[PDB]
């Protein structure tokens, strides 16, 4: 699956 | 609920819940904070986003596990479908809660580009999570709601933020994922990811060391995706 | 709740929830299964234990984070204490639920050594989690309830199970942790862990390859603890 | 902290 904006 | 708690105490407790990895509690503290009716600061928007991203990320991961089991059973009782539906309904409920906070009244009070783009991106994101589980023609309308929110965010971001701004970069990253994974538009996803990467690379010279680390962390995700997609 | 669901469908859904890492749901499915009033099989006891161990393990991890923050603030408002109390209360509630299932009526219907030892060990474990957050003299009585449950389990285990039985080994491991971490009796903990390790080592010759792997996995925890404690 | 019986 593609990566989306992480929890940062 | 959490109507009797001070706003500042809700923000403080959301930070404690984040430290404790209690994201359901964090989301409920932040929902209470939004419902106080005051606009949120940059750090508060991030707490809101962290809380719901982690809640819905757990629900999405579980829904995927269940959907895969259900699809295999379809190569033996209603249980797998019932339980996938239960997780699905809970997930939809958390997306509808987030979209409700944005509509009542986060987006309409958001005048600065940083806040308005953040919220419109969130709106794109939670309609995209709805779309992941939708079947239709519910599905088309939900996909259109995601695309429209992302597109408004993108138009403001391109007028008002530098190409390295981490929110602009995270918006473009998530819209590219919307195109590849939801809208069946892998070429649009790849074009978006490449253009956004190249325009950020060109602007890195303007950044401090800390800003450069923030921007390049999201650029690396665009590159990882392009490597996966090509 | 979950009074309308078939027992077999509750067990099936607990297995799906475990695959999805949805331990709160798994615990509620297993609580519904116990409340059907039939005894549980070996695999069902393990599902019950897995579900509640993971629920309370998350709560314990969060309580520890919050307690540490609270203790530092005591070298600035009620929030840290309030939120630690909220997590604490939720944790106590899950322990009381487990202890209630055991008392109504799992332990009294459990006649075979494997089931009776399993449940008495569970009773020890959930009073031990209560003790971790207790202050008193509530604390002494809760510590005594843990010790008494463990001791009854140990007496049956030593009469009725071989020294390698994984439940007997996990009981002895958890009672040794009770002694070191709760009862301020590090010497009793070390003695128990060493005697249990040595008597299991002596009986490994009797085991099949799979049984030997099961027993030696828990023996390795006894050894890790002894290395930590000495 | 000491290790207790794992979830298996």
């Amino acid at each position: 699956r593609s990566a989306s904006e992480p929890s940062l | 609920a959490m109507g009797s708690m001070e706003r500042a105490s809700l923000i403080q407790k959301a930070k404690l819940a984040e430290q404790a990895e209690r994201y359901e509690d964090m989301a409920a503290f932040m929902k209470g904070a939004v419902e106080k009716g005051e606009e949120l600061s940059c750090e508060e928007r991030n707490l809101l986003s962290v809380a719901y991203k982690n809640v819905v990320g757990g629900q999405r991961a579980a829904w995927r596990v269940l959907s895969s089991i259900e699809q295999k059973s379809n190569e033996k009782g209603p249980e797998v479908r019932e339980y996938r539906e239960k997780v699905e309904t809970e997930l939809q409920g958390v997306c509808d809660t987030v979209l409700g906070l944005l509509d009542s009244h986060l987006i309409k009070e958001a005048g600065d580009a940083e806040s308005r783009v953040f919220y419109l991106k969130m709106k794109g994101d939670y309609y995209r999570y709805l779309a992941e589980v939708a079947t239709g023609d519910d599905k088309k309308r939900i996909i259109d709601s995601a695309r429209s929110a992302y597109q408004e965010a993108m138009d403001i971001s391109k007028k008002e933020m530098p190409p390295t701004n981490p929110i602009r970069l995270g918006l473009a990253l998530n819209f590219s994922v919307f195109h590849y994974e939801i809208a069946n538009s892998p070429e649009e996803a790849i074009s978006l990811a490449k253009t956004t990467f190249d325009e950020a690379m060109a602007d890195l010279h303007t950044l401090s060391e800390d800003s450069y680390k923030d921007s390049t962390l999201i650029m690396q995700l665009l590159r990882d995706n392009l490597t996966l997609w090509t």
